[PDB]
């Protein structure tokens, strides 16, 4: 993603 | 624009369509005085006018003077009731109309007679068309077709049978003897009973004579087009699927059959659909020890005639056969089901492949195979595939074992090929079936517009007439709206593919695609249901109940590859040997096959012979105008006199013209110059070359005028004479 | 005619095929190799990267990383790699002959749609392209018009109602748990019987056995005691070099990890109570429905005996008037795609594409207007 | 009319007298018409006589003076030939043709004045010169 996560 | 007095009228009634009126006084511009029983009439933005006996015998539609549809039906009628005579032309065309009772007309000291003649030499005649056909062949070489057309009581296959019989009575001369025997098969395989009448060729039926370099018959080669696959699985009420099946029924009682363990066709769910089980015509057993005889004479051995009634007894047996539902996802066969295990008897197959494919189907890619469970919906839609895929496979193999017996020895140089075809038909309830025939019907009019258009241009051309309005009617706009993208077949294929389809969803898509955005298209007030398509004829009312079911095939192929498989006789294996095909729908099916008979066709000049029931209920040679004038709108004929009359409809040969007339060199002037002093606008008539051209009215205009002057020269010689004769004769007996 | 592509991208998989076709023709991995090591002989085919079962047959020699995770695209130039390698490779087919059909999951970060359109239409110049919530495909490729859907790949898990052709946003809920993860998960635990995978390739030996090996547990506990009480449960498999691992209550324990996320980590509770919460974010009136439209879909869902825990779970969670259904084709993985198909194949569908002058006016955010 | 022709007019009046009054029948109204030189049609006769029914013209009497104003009123080639013409262009006519036309359309005639008429104008065909019949019939 761009925040909460790694994608 | 004129009525004299005593000017004679058509006007309406309900009862019977047209009758005539005396009209008693000079009419000048909305209340009229007329006799038939004397009635005024009234009026809003005129009656039409009524031929006089000179013209009403005539041969010849064109020829009249006021072309509408009380001259036409007056003349049929006359034509079939008070003269005992059978045939008329319309343009282009020959019309037909039963006369029900046998008759010396046909015979070969006549045909003979017809042989080496020109239409107009000689009386309307169905062998006229058979001729046009083979002299443009010797002109031209291109091949012929010949089109017989109308509602299924009206002969269309007696029509062919005579017209077959011409050829190859003046051919030279064995091929009536096969094309006659045949009939008897294709009928018992191809005809249907509906509630309007009990033999109707559903499937449309196509032979070729073919012909020699130098002209005789070589042979014949027989097609087929347009079969209505789905009277197989469903049948309306007070109707019948195929008579063959109900020839095995009758038959069952015979220690031939007694394995197929038939029973009565109320017994079958087939046969028992349309709950109308017996019938006048026939004891079913007696059709086919004709059926079997003509196989036995065109070369179908009775080695295959026990295999097309094991796979046709097949075809009823595995209607009986009926699943319970576990799960709205699942289907089961009872532990023992006694059809299918008979149906495996007939075909020698495993019960439990059977049993596990008709449940469920097969799905691979190539990694992995799977097997899907399928509701007890798909089991019967796919059942049902799988019965009309067997059927229209046995017909398409019963018609190449025909034409094994039928084809020549040789290549032929050309034919010329006659054409069996229901024609355009309503019914009081309506239906994809009938959306199917009337589409077909509607796509053949086109090509018959065209040819009446482009003969009409020929027939201007040849003698110069000025050629811009020369003009007809146009069906595209409403084929378009079927064929399209997002039309009304379109749809329903799509919704058949769409998760859950009906046809109430159906009609609110066709509602919201087409409601009021397709001028030939509209809805009745009073349903949701149903919708109105405005087809050439005449506005229709389809109900779209049961198009779907109908609509809806396609067949699992592990199904079909059971059957494939079975060792126990040739013809089963046989039929299939020949994917896409099977994902495909009855309507687009249909579609196709219109297609290549519209290319067969559209290779091959046309001739049209158009025919219609004169009667109902059978009374011999008697003549309903309620009928008629119904089957005519129906067969475009309305259509083309319409066209016509606006126009230039009539033809004289100046020849002719002053052979009837003196009553005013060079022949072409005189005539002219007596035209001229009759007439007062160019424009309202032509002169052609050999021919003249008048506008509808000018024709009885002139022989009112001619017949009027014609009286008074009378009533000068009928005084002069009593002036002179009964004076002497009292003078006399003055003496 | 023409025939649209219809395309799907997973973060496991990759799945194509023409538009009608009964199931896809090409699958393949999504992976992309690259070497780790120089090239010791001169004429060698020297290649730059490998994709798919290319990847895999070689997957020893190389390093395999996953363009896509957590259903994003996460490097567009290796996906490049992909897509080009899909249609001149797999289905032999230019992509400027045929439209193309294209599938997301539905909260994924919003700039993934410009930037995949904006690669077919400039880099493929397809003629026109859409794009299609999983969930709903799902549907049609079930045969019915009410349903929750669960669906869960390699990338994302998600349910979405749908009510009578009417999607439902609010309702819709999102987990990142999927067969990656419990792939992961699989490693870690698997170290405890002392079977050791540290690099990318040997990840796809242990997916390889959870594919194989793993079930889901009716009642996880008891059959947790059981296991310790007798061996009957271990169950044994064969590495690529021919060792034999064997492994036993331990199987179970990563499908367990959908029903209790906390063993990962995880704040979000199992698939099973996101289910029912989803469903109580409706309205009373449909949930009827629901409950026995339950779909499950995607490949994470083939797990034997997922359907009947999740029913049994269910039931006692849910009010007991209502019985619960639950509904799984066997072959759901592919089904996301099979629905791709019937909705690209309806022409109805037709004027849906986003056409190539629309998005030449539109620009990229035409997606968002016209597609959802 | 002077009074010479009404000296003649009256005589040939008296003349068709057959009840001795004096007067004549209006049936016989178009007789001594066409007697007197007259060629009114029966329609004409008839209007001038006022159209009587049958009965009064077969049984009023009027005398001379009545008859007189009808008989002026009355008073007051090429067409017989196209006429003829049309029953033919080499000048015959046939005479079964030419005896239905006289009998059986317009003011339809007897047989037997037609015999009369045409005994020794028809030729061995049964073909009358009609422009020497016309001419004849004029006269
Ligand atoms: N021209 C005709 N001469 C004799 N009988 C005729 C003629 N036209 C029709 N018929 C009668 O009507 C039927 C015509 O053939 P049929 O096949 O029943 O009609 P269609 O070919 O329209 O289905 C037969 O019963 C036949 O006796
Ligand atoms: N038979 C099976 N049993 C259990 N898990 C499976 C099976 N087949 C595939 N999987 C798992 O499914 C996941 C891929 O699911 P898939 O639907 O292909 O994801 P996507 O299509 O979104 O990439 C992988 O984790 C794979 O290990
Ligand atoms: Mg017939
Ligand atoms: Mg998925």
């Amino acid at each position: 993603w761009x925040a909460x996560c790694p994608a | 624009e004129l009525y004299t007095k005593y000017a004679r009228v058509w006007i309406p009634d309900p009862e019977e369509v047209w009758k005539s009126a005396e009209l008693l006084k000079d009419y000048k511009p909305k209340v009229l005085q007329l006799r038939l029983k004397d009635l005024e009439y009234c009026l809003d933005p005129l009656p039409p006018l009524r031929n006089p006996d000179i013209l009403v015998g005539e041969n010849d539609l064109t020829a009249l003077s006021y072309l509408h549809e009380p001259a036409v039906l007056h003349n049929l009628k006359v034509r079939f009731i008070d003269s005992k005579l059978i045939y008329t032309y319309c343009g282009i065309v020959l019309v037909a109309i039963n006369p029900y009772e046998q008759l010396p007309i046909y015979g070969e000291d006549i045909i003979n007679a017809y042989s080496g003649q020109n239409m107009g030499d000689m009386d309307p005649h169905i062998f006229a068309v058979a001729e046009e056909a083979y002299k443009q062949m010797a002109r031209d070489e291109r091949n012929q077709s010949i089109i017989v057309s109308g509602e299924s009581g009206a002969g269309k296959t007696v029509s062919a049978k005579y017209a077959m019989r011409y050829f190859a009575t003046v051919s030279g001369s064995n091929v009536e003897e096969k094309v006659l025997a045949s009939n008897p098969i294709m009928e018992s395989i191809g005809n249907a009973k509906t509630t309007r009448n009990d033999n109707s060729s559903r499937f449309g039926k196509y032979i070729e004579i073919g012909f020699d370099k130098r002209y005789r018959i070589i042979g014949a080669n027989m097609r087929t087009y347009l079969l209505e696959k789905s009277r197989v699985v469903f049948q309306a009420e007070e109707e019948r699927n195929y008579h063959i099946f109900y020839q095995l029924c009758a038959s069952a009682a015979l220690p031939e059959f007694k394995t197929l363990r038939l029973g009565n066709a109320n017994y079958f769910h087939y046969t028992k659909q349309g709950g109308s089980p017996v019938i006048d015509g026939i004891d079913d057993a007696k059709e086919m020890v004709n059926t079997r005889q003509a196989c036995t004479l065109l070369g179908i051995s009775d080695s295959y005639q026990m295999g097309i009634f094991r796979i046709l007894a097949g075809i009823l047996h595995l209607g009986n056969v009926e699943f319970a539902s576990r799960d709205s996802d699942s289907c089961a066969i009872p532990p023992k089901h006694d059809p299918l295990t008979i149906f495996c008897d007939l075909m020698g197959v495993d019960y439990e492949e059977m049993a596990h494919w008709l449940c469920h189907r097969k799905l691979a890619t190539a990694t992995e195979t799977y097997i899907k469970p399928i509701s007890k919906l798909h089991a019967i839609n796919a059942r049902d595939a799988l019965a009309k895929h067997i059927y229209a496979n046995l017909f398409n193999w019963i018609v190449d074992h025909v034409n094994k017996a039928l084809h020549s020895t040789v290549k032929q140089h050309s034919f010329i090929g006659v054409l069996d075809i229901y024609g355009f038909e309503t019914f009081e309830i309506n239906s994809f079936e009938q959306f199917c025939i009337n589409y077909a019907n509607e796509k053949l009019q086109q090509q018959f517009n065209m040819h009446v258009f482009k003969l009409e241009q020929e027939e201007y051309m040849k003698e110069q007439i000025p050629w811009t309005l020369i003009d007809f009617y146009d069906n595209q706009p409403c084929i378009n709206l079927i064929e399209a993208k997002m039309g009304v077949l379109d749809l329903l294929d799509e919704e058949c593919k769409m998760p859950k389809g009906s046809d109430d969803t159906w009609a609110q898509k066709l509602y919201n695609t087409h409601l009021n955005k397709c001028a030939l298209f509209e809805k009745p007030r009073l349903s949701n249901k149903a919708f109105i398509i405005k087809h050439f004829a005449d506005k229709v009312e389809y109900q779209c109940e049961g198009f779907l079911e109908k609509n809806k095939d396609t067949v699992y192929e592990e199904q079909i590859k059971v059957l494939k498989s079975s060792k126990k006789f040739k013809l089963l294996p046989e039929l299939f040997q020949d994917s896409k095909e099977h994902k495909k729908t009855v309507g687009h099916q249909f579609r196709n096959s219109l297609h290549l008979l519209m290319e067969t066709l559209n290779a091959t000049t046309p001739h049209y012979v158009r025919c219609i029931k004169p009667n109902d209920f059978k009374f011999p040679f008697t003549f309903d105008e309620k009928r008629a004038v119904q089957q005519l709108r129906a067969c475009g004929v309305l259509e083309t006199i319409r066209i016509s009359a606006a126009g230039f409809p009539s033809r004289w040969t100046y020849q002719e013209f002053f052979s009837r007339y003196r009553v005013l060199s060079d022949r072409k002037q005189t005539c002219k110059n007596v035209l001229e002093k009759l007439i007062l606008d160019k424009d309202k008539y032509q002169f052609g070359k050999t021919k003249i051209f008048f506008r509808a009215g000018q024709v009885a205009y002139l022989e009112k005028i001619r017949a009027d002057k014609l009286r008074a020269a009378c009533i000068r010689i009928q005084k002069t004479i009593r002036g002179w004769l009964m004076r002497k004769k009292y003078m006399r007996m003055r003496r | 005619e023409t025939t649209a592509l219809v395309c799907d991208n997973g973060s496991g998989l990759v799945k194509a095929g023409f538009a009608g076709d009964d199931a896809p023709r090409a699958v393949f991995p999504s992976i992309v190799g690259r070497p780790r090591h120089q090239g010791v002989m001169v004429g060698m085919g020297q290649k730059d990267s490998y994709v798919g079962d290319e990847a895999q047959s070689k997957r020893g020699i190389l390093t395999l990383k996953y363009p896509i995770e957590h259903g994003i695209i996460t490097n567009w130039d290796d996906m490049e790699k992909i897509w080009h390698h899909t249609f001149y490779n797999e289905l032999r087919v230019a992509p400027e002959e045929h439209p193309t059909l294209l599938t997301e999951a539905p909260l994924n970060p919003k700039a993934n749609r410009e930037k995949m359109t904006q690669i077919m239409f400039e880099t493929f110049n397809v003629p026109a392209m859409y794009v299609a919530i999983q969930a709903v495909l799902s549907l049609y490729a079930s045969g019915r018009t009410t349903g929750i859907v669960l669906d869960s790949g390699d990338g994302v898990t998600h349910n979405v109602p749908i009510y009578e052709g009417y999607a439902l946003p609010h309702a819709i809920m999102r987990l990142d748990l999927a067969g990656r993860d419990l792939t992961d998960y699989l490693m870690k635990i698997l170290t405890e019987r002392g079977y050791s995978f540290v690099t990318t390739a040997e990840r796809e030996i242990v997916r390889d056995i959870k594919e194989k090996l793993c079930y889901v547990a009716l009642d996880f506990e008891n059959e947790m005691a059981t296991a310790a009480s007798s061996s009957s449960l271990e169950k044994s498999y064969e590495l690529p070099d021919g060792q034999v691992i064997t492994i036993g209550n331990e199987r179970f324990r990563c499908p367990e990890t959908l029903f209790q996320p906390s063993f990962i980590g995880m704040e979000s509770a199992g698939i099973h109570e996101t289910t029912y919460n989803s469903i109580m974010k409706c309205d009373i009136d449909i949930r009827k429905d629901l409950y026995a439209n339950n779909v499950m879909s995607g490949g994470t869902t083939m797990y034997p005996g997922i359907a009947d825990r999740m029913q049994k779970e269910i039931t006692a969670l849910a009010p007991s008037t209502m019985k619960i259904k639950i509904i799984a084709p066997p072959e759901r993985k592919y089904s996301v795609w099979i629905g791709g198909s019937i909705l690209a194949s309806l022409s109805t569908f037709q004027q849906m594409w986003i056409t190539k002058q629309e998005y030449d006016e539109a620009g990229p955010s035409i997606v968002h207007r016209k597609c959802f | 009319f002077n009074k010479d022709q009404l000296e003649e007019f009256k005589e040939a009046f008296e003349l068709f007298d057959r009840v001795g009054d004096g007067k004549i029948l209006y049936s016989q109204c178009g007789d001594v018409m066409r007697a007197l030189g007259q060629n009114p049609t029966n329609a004409e006769v008839l209007k001038v006589l006022g159209n009587p029914k049958s009965d009064e013209l077969k049984s009023r009497r009027v005398d001379f003076e009545t008859f007189l104003p009808m008989l002026q009123a009355v008073a007051k080639y090429e067409d017989y030939l196209e006429g003829f013409r049309v029953f033919d262009g080499n000048g015959k006519v046939m005479g079964a043709e030419l005896r239905h036309v006289l009998t059986t359309l317009g003011e339809k005639m007897t047989e037997e004045e037609v015999e009369t008429v045409l005994a020794g104008h028809e030729d061995s065909n049964g073909c009358i010169n009609y422009e020497a019949f016309l001419k004849h019939i004029l006269s």
